[PDB]
RNA sequence: GCGAUAACGAACGAGACCUUAACCUACUAAAUAGUGCUGCUAGCAUUUGCUGGUAUAGUCACUUCUUAGAGGGACUAUCGAUUUCAAGUCGAUGGAAGUUUGAGGCAAUAACAGGUCUGUGAUGCCCUUAGACGUUCUGGGCCGCACGCGCGCUACACUGACGGAGCCAGCGAGUAUAAGCCUUGGCCGAGAGGUCUGGGAAAUCUUGUGAAACUCCGUCGUGCUGGGGAUAGAGCAUUGUAAUUGUUGCUCUUCAACGAGGAAUUCCUAGUAAGCGCAAGUCAUCAGCUUGCGUUGAUUACGUCCCUGCCCUUUGUACACACCG
């Protein structure tokens, strides 16, 4: 607790870093929990970031990207369309200004709403077609739980973009939307309503 | 006395460092102090041309390579010692210019 | 071709934002825009003011986004 | 002289150099304080070095880096494990063992490029295609 | 492929 | 401490010395300065016509204190920047060379710069003393 | 994949028929001591030589192998 | 400048005395199997590893083909090739 | 800071018998006359002293008759004779600028000077060809 | 209109009133030889 | 009423395309009444995927 | 490769190999690389400090970064699972590196009516050979425009346009009495560009190639709008003997379709794709092209034979010029 005096003055804000790491130096990872027990080991909350930016190797072996930040691998997943492939400091702040109006709103942990957002939008049940050879056919099958996360990221970062397309309103409060809908499971909000529509015909098909 | 540089080119290291370690030899039994030598970074000269005589079938390119290794010899001796030290080290690879 | 979003600010407009802004859980250019039917120019005149007026806490500072929330 | 290390970090093409010293808690980028490197958004990839271990560790070291080569993004991670690198090698050679062994594990524990280089370089391009792997679009 | 003819 | 123009942020130095700079007016501001273009590559003139000489020319002195005798055509790569050819790639275009020439003439008049041995324009035996005092005059607030 | 071809396992086989005695389960002590029984044109296919003469070393020990 | 001139030690060694020599008897209407065969054994006697003549192009016929004549040991992919 | 105003506004200005919305900011209204670009707009407005943070309706009568009486004339108003629209004319050889009505008179004026002495250039403009050397094999399909 | 440069003004491009034509490619047993001289077996035996 | 099943064995990869597994799941509670079941995305064992139904095997997809 | 085995033991190809990238505070040195000290010197607080400049004589020190030669290092190393307990595979730990460590170069036995005689003073034959199908000079064409198609570049906007400000690479190339190379610095010019000197035959100078995306602060405010920049007019320069059918560059003006694209279809598994620029080649001039290089940097498998091609085995054959039979 105590203010440790450099000759290279450090601000008093990045000092309290010191007690605890937390993202964006704003929000931390000790009060966020996963409310459904099948995806507790593919949503990496353990080991805290400051910045939602880590440069890692996660494509290397199978299942790295379960290890990857939950908040990165959504970051990583806002730059897409071409002409955002590559900006990822511009996703980082896209993120960074999303959970300020997610914390604005709803008052709540910003990234506990992210955390629930993700396990109420990956579909439990997929129908996957099983055509012999051209013809139209469709088979019910379970959703294993890191299709069922890394689903949940690209529907809601899928929507928010959509969202933000020839609109006025930015992305980043696009995405905030998109994710404070999504975490109370409202059907208003994209990737609850397609959530909902693969259950519904998988329902269909079983 | 005489601050004295000289300057070894060639193709291949083998006759080069023989004849860098030479020169090197020389310029201790005989008490010169000397400086060097100093491996230059070596330049890659590349011609990238297409296989085909003609125009048909893949596109398909050589990648020619002459890498050329220069390293430069500061020697503190008169003019009369360092000339004959060149004619120890002649070596048809290598070429020597010696400058003042 | 819809949005006709209103520029310039008459009086009936003027005292409406400063009776219905407060009233507000976060506001930023958009929201001004989306509920208040200002443009987006006038929205961002009005923010830089109610926040000298107080009425309006700076939440976060940044020129492609403005978060803002209510002084109550 | 006086109790000076000097080392480096590695990304991509970034190096930096960093220069260790006994002194007081100077902290510098380039002759400029750390609190103000760009870009503002990853200024914490270089504050993570400091808070993990604690501030109190830089009261008698002063650390002056010179970074060039590389990109924006790839000189801060440079920076970042330039000293990290150069708080160990201080107290590997002016302090206990017991308290490098210390400091590489909190760092370790907490992010792998912090003390490793990463290996990773760009894939060589090859004819036939505007990339690496990619290929000039095929028609029939 | 042609065959010159001449006019002056 | 010593407070130098490199413990200051740049962004807000060069905002506080172009104010200095104006208000003390004893820069000389060349008459196309509402009429110009900062670079061939640029599309429009810039949109603060009565201070975009005096931030550029604060801009430019905070540049060369940094370095040693850049000149003025290094200038024009230093604030040129990706011109808009209509259909054809993007490519990196130099700025105008009059505005940097023109700059760097008034600076070298008002004090704060000299002509360089081996060229360029190195920064004056004054230039270090106000450009170092209006640093400890920026981050008091 | 990592198969060991053929220039690989049977020249190491005829090191353990050869030299047993001397060898060992370290690999460091085989990698030198191969380099001293065998003449090996490049540093890496000496690795691989003796890095599999001791994986064969290794499983001699937990019983009889077959062909050698 | 100054020029000397110097045998080749081993001419069975040498590709190019061979397919110079070989050039000569084919010119002077040797049958290709004859020339062919003289030197294969040639390199081989010279103590080769390994040697071998592809002759090509047109032969009494209007349509052409070629012919390989190997023998010994011949490598083919690597750096190798390059010394031996 | 936010102010109001009361039957100043003009939502439609008549300027050189070009309407324009009196809604848009004033240095982009004014690119609505033909023959006055974004860049020409830019400097008139500085000329006349007409602080572009004014919509178009905000100017008074005053600042506008200040403003078409630049364009008209721009030279007498220090803008650079190399900035202008037509400058070296062709028949009495002094700098332009046309603007809304005379471009298209000078514009067309311009072709039968071409045509009429049948230069080439004035052949491809009568074919409603490209003129200026582009391909036509691929990409003359509208 | 003896010279092309006066005639040229005076053509009118009728162009965009006649239709494209449906189909214009316009640019085969490579296998069987078409030189119609064979080769005879004592032809290759003296030869090769 | 979703039912969780932890998976125990990885059969092997079934479908057409290979795009879908055969595996062996395990109920989290009353640890009995395995099941075969077919999965989407991958696996590793040790998986908590929840059934939304639960009496139904599974066979070789077409 | 293990293994099964009328086969046993081998050769070519694959793999080994070679070049390149990643590690080395372990050697060897470096005024054409960098640094710390030291002279001399500047600014700000005066705390002795912090940023600089200078030093081919301070006739210092060092090799960490930089360069390159001699080496070392990885062989799937150790430990768990599975497996015929074999070849292997999957997990961890250590490690710079554990996808053949990443990328390429080379690359078998035969062969194709594949493409080139429009690269060759490489070639057989046929044609022409003085009013030439030889060679040269002048001008035009290869660009020509109702149309179908392919390789691409710009875009359809706010994850953006402008306007200022911040300000980071790597691969390379470079001349003389030429027929003119890279060209800083100063001075003019809105620009393009012009002019005067100097450096560099090169880790020395161009050049830290201060590249672009990118980041910050402002204007714009969902509008075919400040998105987009075709089409066209006038003018100013550059290269060249010569710019007209605009070589190209710059200024003003003109403000088109396009508001994310049908049936179809391409490339791709990690520093990869995608953006983003830069150099070299062509080159008097012209790069929306290739050959490379670096900046930012992901989503998703790590599986299968469902489509497609090829390979193998069995099988039928009246084919062997081999189904174009």
């Amino acid at each position: 607790l105590q203010v440790v005096e450099l000759a290279t003055t450090i601000p008093l804000d990045v000092q309290e870093a010191q007690r605890e790491v937390k993202l964006f130096n704003k929000w931390s990872f000790e009060d966020v929990e996963v409310k459904d027990v099948s995806l507790v080991d593919y949503i990496q909350i353990r080991n805290p970031v400051f910045v939602s930016h880590t440069a890692g190797k996660y494509a290397s072996k199978r299942f790295r990207k379960a290890q990857c930040p939950i908040v990165e691998r959504l970051t990583n997943s806002l730059m897409m369309n071409g002409r955002n492939n590559g900006k990822k400091l511009k996703a980082v702040r896209i993120v960074k200004h999303a959970l300020e109006i997610i914390h604005v709103l709803t008052e709540q942990n910003p990234i506990q709403v992210v955390v629930d957002a993700i396990v109420n939008s990956g579909a439990r049940e997929d129908s996957t077609r099983i055509g012999s050879s051209g013809t139209v056919r469709r088979q019910a099958v379970d959703v294993s739980p890191l299709r069922r996360v890394n689903q949940a990221i690209a529907l809601l970062t899928i929507g928010a973009r959509e969202a933000s397309f020839r609109n006025i309103k930015t992305i980043a409060e696009c995405l905030a939307e998109e994710l404070i809908n999504a975490a109370k499971g409202s059907s208003t909000s994209y990737a609850i309503k397609k959530k909902d529509e693969l259950e519904r015909v998988a329902k269909s098909n079983r | 006395i005489h601050k004295i540089r000289i300057t070894l080119t060639s193709t291949k290291v083998k006759q080069l460092e023989n004849v860098s370690a030479n020169i090197i030899r020389n310029a201790a039994q005989y008490n010169i102090v000397k400086k060097g030598p100093v491996r230059m970074p070596t330049k890659v000269l590349k011609i990238t041309t297409r296989k085909t005589p003609n125009g048909e079938g893949s596109k398909t390119w050589d990648a020619y390579e002459m890498r050329i290794h220069k390293r430069v010899i500061d020697l503190q001796a008169p003019a009369s010692t360092v000339k004959r030290i060149t004619q120890i080290t002649i070596e048809p690879g290598v070429d020597v210019e010696v400058t003042i | 071709d819809k949005a006709q979003h209103i520029v310039i600010l008459d009086q009936e407009k003027y005292d409406r934002i400063l009776k219905d802004v407060p009233t507000y859980k976060y506001v930023s250019v958009s929201v001004l825009v989306d509920r208040l039917k200002i443009g987006g120019s006038l929205a961002r005149v009005a923010l830089r003011q109610l926040e000298e007026d107080g009425i309006i806490t700076p939440v976060l500072k940044h020129s492609k986004q403005a978060i803002y929330t209510r002084a109550q | 002289s006086t109790q000076s290390v000097q080392t480096f970090g590695k990304k991509k093409t970034a190096t930096a150099v960093a220069h260790v010293k006994a002194g007081k808690g100077l902290i510098k980028i380039n002759g400029s304080p750390i609190t103000l490197v760009q870009p503002e958004i990853l200024r914490f990839k270089v504050y993570e070095p400091l808070t993990l271990v604690g501030l109190d560790k830089f009261q008698g070291i002063d650390i002056r880096v010179k970074v060039t080569g590389g990109g924006h993004v790839s000189q801060v991670y440079a920076i970042r494990q330039a000293i990290a690198k150069g708080l160990v090698a201080y107290h590997q050679k002016y302090v206990d063992e017991a308290s490098k062994n210390e400091l590489k594990k909190i760092f370790a524990s907490y992010d792998k490029t912090l003390l490793v280089a990463d290996s990773r370089r760009m894939e060589p391009k090859k004819f036939g295609g505007r990339g690496a792997r990619a290929r000039f679009q095929k028609s029939y | 492929r042609k065959k010159k003819v001449y006019t002056t | 401490p010593g407070v130098s123009v490199r413990d200051v942020p740049a962004q807000d130095f060069i905002n506080a010395y172009a104010q200095f700079l104006q208000r003390q007016g004893k820069l000389e501001v060349p008459g196309y300065v509402d009429i110009v273009k900062t670079s061939a590559g640029n599309d429009l003139p810039p949109q603060e016509a009565e201070t975009w000489f005096y931030k550029r020319a604060a801009s430019i002195a905070r540049h060369i204190y940094l370095r040693k005798q850049v000149g003025v055509g290094a200038l024009n790569k230093l604030y040129g920047g990706a011109k808009n050819r209509g259909f054809r790639p993007h490519k990196h275009v130099d700025a105008s060379g009059s505005i940097n020439r023109k700059c760097v003439q008034a600076l070298q008049k008002i004090g704060v710069l000299e002509i360089s041995p081996k060229g360029g324009r190195r920064i004056s035996e004054n230039g270090q003393r106000d450009l170092d005092r209006i640093a400890a005059q920026t981050l008091e607030e | 994949g990592r198969v060991r071809t053929k220039t690989v396992k049977r020249a190491s086989k005829v090191l353990i028929e050869r030299f047993y005695p001397k060898l060992t389960l370290d690999f460091e002590t085989n990698k030198r001591l191969t380099s001293e029984i065998a003449v090996i044109q490049s540093k890496r296919l000496r690795n691989k030589i003796a890095g599999y003469t001791t994986h064969l070393m290794k499983r001699i020990q937990k019983g009889p192998v077959r062909g050698i | 400048i100054a020029i000397y001139a110097e045998r080749v030690e081993e001419r069975g060694l040498s590709a190019a005395v061979q397919a110079e020599a070989l050039k000569a008897k084919l010119l002077s209407g040797l049958p290709i199997r004859r020339a062919a065969y003289g030197v294969l054994r040639f390199a081989m006697g010279a103590g080769a590893k390994g040697v071998e003549v592809v002759i090509s192009g047109k032969l009494r016929a209007a349509r052409a083909k070629s012919q390989k004549y190997a023998d010994g040991f011949m490598i083919h992919s690597g750096q190798p090739t390059r010394d031996f | 800071l936010v102010v109001q105003e009361q039957g100043s506004f003009q939502h439609i200005l008549r300027l050189l018998n070009t309407n324009i919305d009196g809604r848009i900011k004033i240095m982009y209204a004014l690119t609505k006359i033909r023959g006055v670009g974004r860049r020409y707009a830019n400097l008139v407005c500085k000329k006349a002293d007409v602080e572009l943070t004014k919509r178009a309706g905000e100017l008074t009568q005053e600042e506008l008759e200040r403003i078409v009486t630049i364009m008209q004339n721009p030279t007498n108003y220090k803008i650079p004779a190399w900035f202008l629209n037509r400058q070296k004319d062709q028949v009495d050889g002094k700098d332009y600028h046309v603007l809304a009505n005379n471009l298209e008179s000078k514009l067309r004026d311009d072709l039968e000077r071409l045509k009429k002495i049948r230069s080439h250039r004035g052949i491809r403009h009568f074919w409603g060809l490209k003129v200026r050397g582009q391909h036509t094999k691929t990409t003359s399909r509208g | 209109k003896s010279p092309t440069g006066n005639e040229a003004a005076l053509k009118n491009k009728n162009f965009n009133k006649d239709v494209a034509p449906p189909q214009s490619t316009a640019t085969p047993f490579d296998r069987h030889s078409r030189t119609g001289k064979t080769d005879s077996k004592k032809k290759l035996q003296q030869g090769w | 009423p979703v039912t969780l099943a932890k998976v125990i064995k990885v059969l092997g990869r079934t479908g057409s395309r290979g795009g879908v597994t055969q595996v062996r799941v395990e109920f989290l509670e009353d640890a009995s009444r395995t099941i075969v079941r077919n999965v989407k995305g991958p696996v590793r064992e040790n998986d908590i995927l929840c059934l939304m139904e639960s009496e139904r095997e599974a066979r070789r997809l077409r």
